[PDB]
RNA sequence: CUAGUAACGGCGAGUGAAGCGGCAACAGCUCAAAUUUGAAAGCUGGCUUCGGCCCGCGUUGUAAUUUGGAGAGGAUGCUUU
């Protein structure tokens, strides 16, 4: 099922992603 | 106009005369004087139309006028998507700069990282680079680049097609933006190309198109031939092909200049006269050799793909694609016209291995006809023992064998179609057997967040050099 | 002295200053501890004390000075090793928001 | 390149291969004399990096020294006592270096490299004939071997102030009263 | 426990297909010996001088 | 004027000579020392051995002056000498 | 401080003392198969196979003496288990 | 002397020179 | 000279350096880790008519090349004995 003719086909975490006090990526374990 | 009519230095003007170039084409005439004056220019030109000479002439004149030295820095930087285009730019800059005192060099992926860092430390005043290797050298290798006066991007649409959008964004950020002239070229303009032109250029540039919109497309009657051959018998089928399909016109396309120069000198000892065309020869010799082949009635010409896609191919009986092509889309649409064109009956053939059966599915999805060739294994000139003896005995052909083998995997590794031409699938022992080795030479084949450290948090501040 | 105060405390040896600071959390998980009292020293003269809840909680860094330990023979006082103390805090600990975080630690 | 494999093997002294060999050789050395001659080095990688060559004039000697203490602590190592006893046994030779081979709960074992200063092969060859000079008589007695240099604290830095250029020499220079002519 | 376990070949079971050294080979491995010609010319001087 | 601010261009007048240096009312001893330094020197030129001359002669006798062919030859070039190196030895010898 | 124009220096080959040699890493891995395992490494191997990863790092500190040495030693021994089940 | 030492003294010996005042 | 300074001693008796700076004198090198592998090319003896004859050591490694502000190998063109 190659959609476009001669190009490539399109393509366990120990943490949760939340928000920190400065609006960053805070990780909660 | 002419190059003599243009006002240049005595060393550059006499270097163009040694190349034999007198006339000046479309992209050379209306992009070089604005570049010499200082204005930044973007253009849309087909490759092989002379646009390599269009960005090199203002680069050399700037370096010579400012009297650059190896202790000064990098001067001009040229950015190029794949390896084999970078060696052609290095090949033509060697002929263009032969009368000047400035330094030229190339940094490409798949080469020696430590040797490139030593070259950069000594000082190269004209650098031709692949975006992946250039980012690693700018981040890690200590070399002078504060005296950067020009940045040239070559085949921009191919760079974003490979997937170097992130690296080209980081390249512009690192490089000094003040008082430098930027000059990018792309055959097709997309939104990503305009995004790249926006962050690299300074306000309003002059915009050039030379490209032709009316392009001939394929039909359902354009037959493309393919032959399935094992990796250890690819050259032996080619040698058996040429030695009986002589007294005809044969063109074979290769993947690297080292692959061309190895097989050109290999075919002198196993008795098969073949004309050659690669970047290590001079430009006057290259156009003379093509003129002899154009006027010949029969013979064999060996060249690379990216040298051939700029040149005008005459009426020939067979077009042979021994190695995977750099642009498979541009391959079929162009060499399909090149074989089927004119009153002559020409047939186009592409070598396949059993691990590249995915190309036939790609071929059938595009609805272009195929022709398989049987290849009886009896009619094989088994000169493997003679070739293996001669490589292990002659030192120069031994060196040419390693350089061709090394450049073949590297061009295989930089390929856009990861799915069809995968480097971790083909047996390395069989490939070195075709090159004339009992044992494979040592080539490095390589050259989402999960399970973070406990309690770790992203970086907030600090001075990291 | 402070480890003798804490029956729920485990003493730990020299920590590499060339390591990363969040490797203390991997260290305290190993010893199954939700609090870290880190004594960090600089130049062989200065002391810095760190208080932290281990996986995610807050962390405060102090500079410790004017140290007088139990072995100094001018104190005249002694108590049971491991007894539950009465914690005397100040009124400023409940007013300033940063002192409220320090008080809970 | 067999000696790079031997270097990594000697890093893993507690492994199955090395601990088996060091067991059966510790018993073999105890069946022999306290000081005896080895025909070849038992650790050829270590001897070669310390300056051994298969030439006429180089010999290897094996030695045991009783481990432990005198609560007084000896200021020289057990390798130094091993070197001095071999040098007394072979008075005509010069001690070049020595290395650990085996270790028991009673004895430490060493192998000493010796060079003959009167052998013509040694004397005609530069880069070894410095040992023929009379300034190198009994280097192990005066602490000029590798273990001697460690014990005398002859290292650069602010951590070896009292021991660079000699401990007694530096003490003496700091404790003479220097009186000039015009005071 | 097993006091003498068998060795699991985790490293040697995967066969290396290339040499370790990527260093180039010298010319001297491909040409006649330079040391051989020197000893021969030393002998030629001795026969010539008698 | 310097477009690039480099201090070395102020002092200017990747390979250099190695074994010597290229150089450009007063006491008599200094004048005598100046004459001894600039006195012309006998060259003491270096020739080629007899066997080297026959090897170059046999190379020209079979191939003329095509240095690319003598490099590719094996019986008359047992050491794979490069055509650039053989051409240099020919010019020293006298035969092109 | 004083305003002196900076210059970039050549990469020091002594700064390349951090070993990246592919041949030495080949020799270390081949010798590890030949030599075997220490008595204390067998205790760590058994504890990692049983899932007691915390006990393994505590025991290896007590044998080596540093958290950095205990962390590396459990990491080399972890990859031995990974490559042994791949060969088996 | 070693032949590596002899080669260095053959091609780079101690020279005779003077400095003008 | 730094300097009875830092530092350590019931912070007693006291003990007690070093960096910088000014001078005297200045000099740099040798191995192990790489296969010469198209040729152990290395060396101890002792028999000599003194030029070269054998006995051996040594491949579990003797010569040449390399010793990390390096190096190797190819190419390249000058320069040195």
């Amino acid at each position: 099922e190659i959609l476009e003719p001669f190009v490539d086909p399109p393509r366990d975490r120990n943490y949760r992603i939340e928000k920190d006090a400065n609006g960053g990526i805070r990780y909660v374990y | 106009q002419e190059f003599s009519e243009l006002n240049l230095s005595e060393k550059t003007t006499k270097a163009i005369a040694e190349m034999g170039f007198t006339k000046m084409t479309e992209i050379q005439r209306r992009a070089i004087p604005p570049a010499l004056a200082g204005k930044d220019v973007l253009g849309a030109a087909k490759t092989g139309s002379g646009k390599t000479l269009a960005f090199l002439i203002p680069a050399v004149e700037m370096l010579s006028s400012l009297r650059f030295k190896p202790r000064n820095g990098t001067g001009a930087i040229v950015v190029t998507p794949t390896r084999e285009l970078a060696l052609q730019i290095f090949g033509v800059a060697r002929e263009l700069m032969k009368y000047h005192s400035q330094t030229y060099g190339v940094v490409i992926g798949g080469a020696n990282r430590r040797a490139e860092a030593e070259k950069l430390g000594k000082g190269v005043n004209l650098l031709i680079a692949t975006p992946g290797r250039l980012l690693d050298h700018l981040q890690n290798t200590p070399f002078v680049f504060k005296n950067l006066k020009s940045l040239i991007i070559d085949e921009a649409d191919r760079i974003l097609e490979i997937g170097f959008e992130d690296e080209m964004r980081q390249i512009v950020k690192i490089l000094p933006k003040e008082d430098r002239q930027t000059m990018l070229f792309s055959a097709t303009q997309t939104t990503k190309v305009e995004d790249l032109a926006r962050i690299s250029l300074r306000p309003g540039p002059l915009y050039i198109n030379v490209d032709e919109e009316k392009k001939y497309s394929t039909v359902e009657g354009l037959e493309q031939g393919y032959v399935v051959v094992e990796a250890d018998k690819r050259f032996l089928l080619l040698f058996s092909f040429l030695k009986k399909m002589a007294k005809k016109k044969i063109i074979v396309f290769f993947s690297s200049c080292n692959s061309v120069k190895y097989y050109s000198e290999l075919l002198q000892y196993i008795d098969l006269p073949v004309l050659d065309l690669h970047g290590k020869q001079k430009q006057q010799k290259r156009t003379n050799t093509f003129f002899e082949f154009c006027n010949a009635k029969s013979g064999t010409l060996i060249c690379t793909d990216v040298a051939a896609r700029g040149l005008d191919i005459p009426q020939v009986d067979w077009i042979v694609q021994f190695d995977p092509p750099d642009d498979p889309r541009d391959y079929i649409h162009r060499v399909g016209r090149t074989a089927r064109g004119n009153n002559g009956k020409g047939r186009s053939l592409l070598f396949l291995q059993p691990c590249e059966l995915g190309f036939l599915a790609h071929l059938k999805a595009a609805k272009v006809p195929v022709v398989e060739y049987d290849f009886p294994k009896n009619k094989i000139l088994n000169v493997q023992s003679q070739l293996e003896k001669l490589i292990s005995t002659n030192y120069y052909l031994n060196q040419s064998a390693k350089e061709g083998y090394r450049s073949y995997i590297h061009a295989y590794a930089s390929h856009s179609l990861r799915s069809v031409f995968d480097v971790h699938k083909l047996d390395l022992v069989k490939v070195a057997k075709s090159f004339g080795f009992s044992t494979p030479p040592r080539v490095d084949i390589t050259l989402p967040q999960g399970r973070r450290a406990y309690g770790s948090q992203p970086r907030q501040g600090g001075r990291y050099k | 002295d402070l480890a003798s105060m804490l029956p729920h405390g485990r003493k730990d040896a020299k920590f590499d200053t060339k390591s990363r600071l969040y490797e203390l959390c991997e260290l305290a998980e190993l010893y199954n501890c939700n609090n870290v009292l880190f004594f960090e020293a600089r130049k062989g003269k200065d002391l810095y004390m760190w208080f932290s809840k281990v996986p995610n909680g807050p962390t405060v860094k102090f500079y410790a000075q004017n140290l007088h330990t139990m072995e100094e023979l001018h104190f005249q006082g002694n108590c049971l090793k491991g007894s539950r103390p009465i914690l005397s805090f100040d009124a400023a600990f409940e007013q300033e928001p940063y002192l409220k975080v320090i008080k809970e630690l | 390149g067999a000696l790079k494999y031997l270097e990594e093997l000697s890093k893993k002294k507690q492994s199955d291969v090395v601990r088996f060999l060091l067991r059966v050789r510790c018993w073999e050395y105890r069946q022999l004399n306290v000081i005896h001659r080895a025909s070849r080095p038992s650790r050829p990688d270590k001897a070669r990096r310390l300056g051994y060559k298969a030439k006429q004039g180089y010999v290897i000697y094996r030695v045991r020294v009783r481990r432990g203490g005198r609560q007084l602590k000896y200021q020289r190592s057990l390798r130094a006592t091993a070197e001095e006893r071999v040098g007394r046994r072979c008075s005509n030779l010069r001690v070049l270096n020595s290395y650990w081979v085996n270790q028991d709960s009673t004895y430490k074992y060493y192998e000493v490299i010796l060079v003959d200063p009167n052998h013509k092969a040694i004397r005609r060859d530069p880069r070894i004939n410095w040992i023929c000079n009379p300034v190198h008589k009994h280097r192990e007695c005066r602490g000029l071997t590798s273990t001697g240099k460690k014990s005398r604290g002859l290292n650069k830095g602010h951590r070896f102030n009292k021991t660079r250029a000699g401990r007694r020499k530096t003490w003496k220079r700091h404790n003479t009263l220097s009186l000039w002519r015009y005071r | 426990e097993d006091p003498y376990p068998d060795t699991v070949e985790w490293f040697t079971s995967v066969e290396e297909k290339m040499p370790l050294s990527a260093a180039p080979e010298p010319k001297r491995r491909f040409i006649p010996s330079k040391n051989e010609a020197k000893q021969i010319m030393k002998l030629v001087r001795a026969i010539r001088e008698g | 004027s310097e477009s690039d601010a480099v201090p070395q261009q102020q002092q200017q007048e990747n390979h250099i000579r190695q074994h010597d240096l290229e150089l450009e009312s007063k006491p008599e001893v200094l004048r005598a020392l100046e004459r001894e330094a600039t006195r012309p020197v006998e060259k003491t030129v270096r020739h080629q051995s007899e066997r080297e001359r026959e090897w170059l002669q046999r190379l020209v006798d079979k191939h003329g002056d095509d240095v690319a062919a003598m490099a590719r030859d094996r019986k008359l070039n047992p050491y794979q000498q490069t055509a650039s190196d053989i051409k240099r030895r020919l010019k020293k010898a006298g035969l092109l | 401080g004083h305003k002196t124009t900076r210059r970039v220096l050549k990469e020091r080959p002594s700064r390349r003392k951090g070993a990246q040699s592919k041949r030495t890493q080949f020799v270390r891995s081949l010798i590890r198969e030949v030599a075997g395992l220490a008595p204390y490494e067998r205790r760590v191997i058994e504890l990692l196979r049983n899932g007691k990863d915390k006990r393994a790092r505590k025991f290896s500190k007590k044998k080596l003496g540093t958290f950095g040495r205990a962390k590396r030693k459990c990491e080399e021994l972890q990859r031995i288990i990974a490559e042994s089940r791949r060969a088996h | 002397v070693l032949e590596k030492t002899k080669k260095r003294l053959t091609h780079f010996p101690q020279r005779k020179y003077a400095v003008k005042a």
